[PDB]
């Protein structure tokens, strides 16, 4: 909302600066988003009356006038094309300062004095209008300094208001406000009812009283809209961001701008019948003003006369209907639309217009009257004519009506952590035009006013107050609190735990988009429909995310071409699985990584990362919580990776995820040239660990013996690990693996696996016979499992 | 064709905190998501903080050489972590919510007993406290810790620093794992807080009682040999 | 983490909800009709009439009143959708809700504990501006305002806040009578850039190791 | 009951590597937490500290736990050496906790974090080479550490 501060200081004057005023708007819950000057700076221009003209006997484009001052007739020379007798302009004296610090002197023009300077309003920054001078009303007070006249010592403050805030759609809404506001009286517009001159009319039926309960109408005979639009409503219209189009369409703008109210002419000649206030037929056609081609919905509320629709109720009018040149007589409307009924109508036709927004908003359900009265005047003065009387058609039951509210001292108390004074209530509430009755000991009985449709709960008293108290002012405490010491189980791994090892471990972390392009979907997901945005942003961001291996995937692609080598990034985020009818949305931790093993540096090796390389991360990820034990590795298979590199992570048969080498087909597609690993974990699988159970630690020495055992290469490493464990007792401590041979020393198709098996007695001392007897048994249970042999 | 197995992955693998260390760590939390403040203090203490102010006159028992290790007459180990509290009570004024995890040590020493030990112990001074905001603090506290609803059982006890006082039982028919009582007026006296405004409730309890209670560690010694069999089993 | 824990301290817990939510926990349950202009497509990002991805993580605060009874004190982080995206704005980001229902809970109490954590946040003494605003789910409500301490480079709008408004309360069966309640929101972006001094939005999202290196 | 607060959001500052962050590093980067005794033996304390006098003990529960420590370094070698006699060849050791510098005039207690590694650089396994750890090593972690809180550059080895 737009506006002239000299306009509204008309009603309601702070007296205060406008640094001050402009400060407190935004502090009251009306903030400020622009306020400027309405022109540039300058002095000594004063309003002129051309005498006469003369054509410049050694200049063609010159002219030769006689300009008066109201006190003194001064020969101007003048080149603009519009300088002609008695036109009012600008007249800028010998003396007077100009923009851009353009001083006004003497000058004899191709032989010929000149004693000032007639103006434009690009000249004196007025507007961007250096066509020609700034030709002012035929009435305009001669000799008066133009900045007084076209009062150009103002401000245009711009409100965003909240849409709570409908009432102060007007210069009459934010006046009513800055009276509240700065506790001083309020001057409205004294709008006197404009006599009938005759007693044509036309009949109004309210065919939907509950989208319409009140109508008023208005016949204006032999109107002449060839006269022009006067100047001091161009400037209030154009200081609020209204563009002058045509006498008539100003006023109505005019009068919503002013008062609040939206208002709508019809050419008289269109309207067969009188005005019918009805619900649209189901597919009922009406071209607006516009252009455009409505096609309506029964729900839609339509001002119509017998024949036909005329106008979408409250938010623009037909072309037929409308005042066109042709038009010698008008039908002035000012109506009250119900807010509910009028939701979103607009919208759902792609319309957004200053009638629509204010009737949404809301409209004071008592104003058309006044509105009426006030725009028949300025249509009279502008374009004259003959006033019939006002038809006023209303339905007393479904005009708007608010229960009063009471409002407890007490609640206002508790609220705002203070008391306010029972007078100060008072005089807050009631500068907003509430109406407070006492009703016993702090207690009130609160009236809403027709203007505020956001006020039907004792809160929204008690925010006006804490509102217009001010919110700086209120007191400051801390909310109390009853509280328990409480803590989670101590054996979980946390994803913020997790996080925090990955970093130590070398990685960096990255948020990706949650919805991906569907061909990435698909190449990392085939087969699978993804769960599809409706209205996405673009196309390439239409698919929910079923991995976030496709981002990951891509941020590491996004660097490699960025002159990076060593990419190491890890995500934690939801995966979107299956279709609505059975989503399942799980939190992942995810890791990718490329580049050399280690950094760049004089005591690290130069080697490349590979599998065990990620493998040692998600072990360190999975034992956060002791609980590695209860997670098994298992060859298997993924579309995105590597059929020959792809571990499937499991618990109690359960899928935790998968780990592998990114398969090299993507590689290509993605016009990858590095070995790239990836790992995704379902969260819910890695949190939950084990408790320590203490297990007593023996005084007896441990006994270690080693095993090199000869295997076909391709039976895996933890089947035999697993296999040594069930052979060994109840007394080994430990099991490693601590080399692996595939080399020429033995058959091609085999593999030597060299391990360490320790052994420690709880209670004594291990001897090497039973040690010798339990390492035979292990080498007998391998040889009939998988024909194991020692090298 | 550039297949692999399943075998363990490469490098270094993580180690793992001490029991103790996480015991600390988790009575700490119990409060500190509750507005509790972590106060440490020196263990290095002089009579005054150690005793005199914690209303253990100069002719009591704890103050003696066969419970006390000392440096000179005034300079001692401290026997508790209460002089971090009431260094806490001097330099501010109430409201006080704090917990005071650290090395404590005692002269007595063999089996169930060690020479250094680890205590927590809290504080809470305020205007309107009393045993019923004290029962309410602990026993929520040790279902939390124990990460069970179990019984919570409150004996009458003595300490010179509160009154009344209570000794802390749980079921497993019960086991004492922390004392508590309502801070002496003398205490607070002496610490320039006033018993009329002002009531408080302290607590303490042993951090190496409660990990063995925690894990099953039945030998107090293994927590000061540091044998990597016995620490493994805590990662 | 740093906003969580400034709560958590102070026994807020730590909620969390799903991403893909329906019209009744992101938009109903908070006082949004159903003619509100937040609930177009021009604002919001849909699978179908009733599935959406999320605007906010209040449907987080929904789920929790509706699930228990007061005292609720939480935080609720997480990621969060909205249609209009160009430059200073992102279709996707991360925003903080907070939520405290007890039993005589004051706007001096919001003012105290907003004031409270952005002191505490941008490790300063800073002044706290509350203007009045609007919202559907709260009343009285306002934009939170510090000053020019951590540049734009004399106030900045930083967060959101109110009063629960009644009929979000008893929709969720939690008694307006006896129970009062504040809420407040914030974004994580805008607060990041604040803190670190980034001033590209996009930088976030490109994951580019020259710019995440930076917070190591 | 339960005690009624008016609590204020808080916390502490954004770039600072508290303790048990630190502890958390170096549980990540390889080592087991010890906690070794305050007093240590006098000749000990000698080994470690030539020339300075200890703050000894009147009453000692022995005579090898007479002196306050000035070094963590003692005590973490003493349990390093503990498990090496133990059938241990890898032990990576750290510990937090105060050391008490001067006599009781002028007495500071300072709270150090100290860490004593031995053994291969990396644990027995196929994919690990079986050199033994070094100075460099050791390096790391303390880079490490001395990097948690945005600062390395602050920091100089000389
Ligand atoms: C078993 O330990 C306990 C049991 C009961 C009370 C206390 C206690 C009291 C105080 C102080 F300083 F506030 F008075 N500190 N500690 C300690
Ligand atoms: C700037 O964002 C904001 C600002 C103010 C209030 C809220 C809010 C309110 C609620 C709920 F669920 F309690 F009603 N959730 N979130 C959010």
């Amino acid at each position: 909302m737009k506006f002239s501060e000299k306009w509204l200081r008309s009603w309601a004057n702070p007296q205060v600066s406008h640094d001050e005023l402009v400060a407190r708007l935004s502090m009251v819950g009306l903030e400020v988003d622009a306020d400027l000057p309405v022109a540039g700076a300058f002095s000594g221009v004063v309003v002129g009356e051309v005498l006469s003209t003369e054509q410049h006997p050694d200049a063609d484009k010159l002219r030769v006038c006689q300009v008066s001052n109201g006190s003194e007739t001064f020969q101007v020379v003048c080149g603009a094309p519009n300088v002609r007798a008695g036109l009012k302009i600008p007249f800028a004296m010998i003396g007077a300062e100009l923009p851009d610090d353009f001083k006004i002197k003497k000058a004899k023009l191709r032989g010929v004095e000149s004693f000032g300077m007639l103006c434009s309003a690009k000249e004196l920054q007025i507007s961007e209008e250096n066509a020609g001078l700034l030709e002012l009303p035929a009435d305009a007070p001669v000799g008066q300094d133009v900045r007084t006249y076209l009062e150009l010592a103002d401000y245009t403050i711009e409100v965003g208001l909240t849409p709570n805030r409908g009432d102060c759609l007007s210069l009459a809404g934010l006046a009513r406000e800055v009276s509240a506001i700065y506790d001083v009286p309020l001057a409205p517009v004294a709008v006197d009812a404009v006599a009938a001159q005759h007693d044509e009319t036309r009949p109004v039926e309210l065919a939907a009283p509950a989208a319409c309960p009140r109508y008023l109408g208005r016949v204006i005979r032999n109107v002449d809209l060839s006269r022009p639009t006067p100047l001091w409503m161009v400037e209030r219209l154009r200081r609020s961001d209204i563009r002058s189009i045509d006498p008539v369409v100003d006023v109505t703008n005019y009068v919503m701008i002013e008062l609040g109210q939206p208002m709508h002419a019809f050419d008289l000649a269109e309207i067969n019948g009188g005005v019918r206030v009805r619900m649209a037929e189901d597919g009922e056609k009406l071209v607006l003003l516009d252009g455009q081609e409505i096609t309506l919905r029964a729900d839609t509320l339509v001002i119509a006369d017998h024949q036909r629709a005329l106008a979408i109720a409250g938010v623009m009018g037909g072309e037929h209907s409308g005042v066109s040149d042709s038009t010698r007589d008008l039908f002035l409307e000012a109506a009250f639309f119900d807010t509910i009924a009028l939701a979103g109508k607009a919208r759902s036709y792609g319309l957004h217009t200053d009638s629509s927004h204010r009737f949404e908003r809301g409209v004071d359900s008592q104003l058309a009257r006044k509105a009426m009265e006030r725009a028949t005047r300025l249509i009279l003065d502008i374009v004259g004519g003959e006033p019939g009387p006002i038809v006023e058609q209303v339905s007393e039951a479904h005009l708007p009506k608010v229960a009063p509210i009471t409002l407890r001292a007490e609640r206002v108390t508790q609220m705002l952590g203070m008391p306010l004074d029972a007078a100060e209530i008072v005089r807050l509430l009631q500068a907003l035009e509430l109406t407070v009755v006492a009703d016993g000991e702090g207690q009130w009985s609160v009236g809403v006013p027709s203007h505020r449709f956001d006020i039907s709960l004792e809160v929204d008293l008690i925010e006006e107050l804490a509102r217009l108290y001010g919110y700086n002012r209120l007191p400051v405490r801390y909310p109390q609190a009853r509280l328990a010491p409480n803590n989670k189980p101590e054996a979980r791994a946390a994803l913020p735990l997790l996080r925090r090892l990955l970093v130590a471990r070398g990685y960096q972390e990255a948020i990706t988009f949650s919805f991906i392009d569907p061909a990435l979907f698909e190449l990392f997901d085939p087969g699978t429909q993804p769960l599809t945005l409706a209205n996405p942003i673009s196309a390439d961001m239409a698919a929910m995310r079923s991995s976030l291996w496709p981002g990951l995937v891509k941020a590491l692609q996004h660097n490699l071409n960025r002159q990076q080598s060593r990419v190491r990034l890890f995500e934690s985020g939801l995966r979107f699985v299956g279709q609505l009818e059975g989503l399942k949305q799980e939190a992942m931790l995810a890791g990718a990584i490329c580049g050399k093993r280690l950094p760049e540096g004089w005591a690290n090796g130069r080697d490349g990362v590979d599998f065990f390389d990620a493998k040692a991360d998600v072990e360190a990820v999975l034992a956060s919580a002791g609980a590695l034990g209860d997670f098994s590795f298992v060859p298997g298979e993924h579309p995105a990776l590597h059929p020959g590199q792809t571990a499937r992570i499991e618990r109690e048969g359960r899928l935790v995820g998968y780990l592998g080498a990114l398969h090299p087909e993507l590689a290509k597609k993605l016009d990858l040239e590095q070995p790239v690993f990836l790992f995704e974990l379902l969260l819910a699988e890695v949190v939950d660990g084990h408790l320590p159970k203490f297990r007593e630690l023996s005084r007896f020495p441990e006994v270690r013996r080693d095993l090199a055992l000869l295997v076909d290469q391709d039976v895996p490493a933890q089947d035999i690990l697993t296999q040594i464990r069930a052979a060994a007792g109840e007394w080994l401590t430990d099991l490693r693996l601590f080399d692996v041979y595939h080399g020429k020393g033995i058959d091609p198709h085999r593999k030597s696996l060299a391990v360490g098996l320790t052994w420690q007695h709880p209670s004594r001392t291990l001897n090497d016979d039973e040690v010798n007897s339990t390492t035979q048994n292990i080498v007998t249970s391998l040889e009939e499992r998988f024909n194991a042999t020692l090298r | 064709e550039r297949i692999d197995v399943t075998l363990p992955g490469r490098g270094q693998l993580s180690g793992g905190l001490h029991p103790v260390t996480r015991t600390l760590e988790r009575i700490e939390q119990c409060f500190s998501r509750i507005g509790y403040e972590v106060a440490e203090g020196p263990e290095v203490e002089d009579d005054y903080h150690n005793f005199e102010a914690l209303n253990i006159p100069g002719h009591h028992p704890a103050r003696a050489m066969h419970d006390t290790f000392y440096f000179n007459a005034n300079m001692l180990l401290r026997t508790h972590t209460s002089p971090v509290q009431v260094r806490t009570m001097e330099s501010q004024q109430p409201p006080i919510r704090i917990v005071c995890p650290g090395r404590v040590y005692r002269c007595d020493s063999d089996l169930t007993h060690s020479p250094m030990f680890h205590q927590v112990e809290g504080l809470l001074v305020d205007e309107g406290v009393s045993f019923a905001d004290l029962k309410g603090t602990i026993e929520e506290f040790l279902r939390a810790f124990f990460e069970k609803q179990l019984e919570v059982r409150f004996r009458p006890s003595f300490f010179p620093f509160t009154e009344p006082s209570a000794e802390v039982d749980i079921q497993c028919g019960w086991l004492e794992v922390m004392g508590c009582g309502m801070v002496h007026p003398n205490v607070l006296r002496m610490s320039n807080i006033d018993p009329e405004k002002f009531q408080g409730f302290a607590f303490g309890m042993g951090a190496e009682r409660l990990a063995m209670l925690r894990y099953g560690v039945n030998d107090l010694r293994l927590f000061f040999d540091n044998d990597l069999r016995f620490l493994g089993q805590f990662r | 983490e740093r906003i969580e824990q400034c709560f958590s301290r102070i026994g807020y817990e730590v909620a969390e909800g799903p991403e893909v939510e329906d019209d009744y926990h992101n938009f109903e349950a908070l006082n949004i009709p159903g003619h509100h202009p937040a609930r177009a497509m021009h604002d919001t990002f849909y699978f179908n009439a009733n599935m959406l991805l999320r605007t906010h993580t209040s449907p987080v605060q929904v789920r929790t009143m509706e699930s228990q009874q007061p005292p609720i004190r939480i935080v609720c982080p997480g990621r969060v959708y909205r249609c209009d995206s160009d430059l200073t704005h992102s279709p996707m980001f991360h925003q903080v809700e907070g939520l405290l229902v007890d039993e005589g809970v004051s706007f001096a109490d919001l003012k105290g504990t907003i004031e409270e954590f952005l002191r505490a946040f941008f490790e300063k003494q800073l002044e706290v501006r509350f203007r009045p605003s609007f919202f559907p789910f709260t009343e009285p409500s306002a934009e939170v305002d510090i000053q020019c301490v951590i540049c734009s480079g004399g106030w900045l709008e930083v967060m959101g806040c109110g009063m629960v408004h009644p009929n979000v309360l008893r929709m969720s069966n939690i008694d307006p009578e006896k129970f009062q309640g504040f809420a407040f929101g914030m974004g994580a972006e805008r607060l990041a850039m604040l803190r670190y001094g980034v001033n590209d939005l996009r930088l976030f999202f490109d994951n580019d190791l020259r710019f995440l290196g930076q917070f190591r």
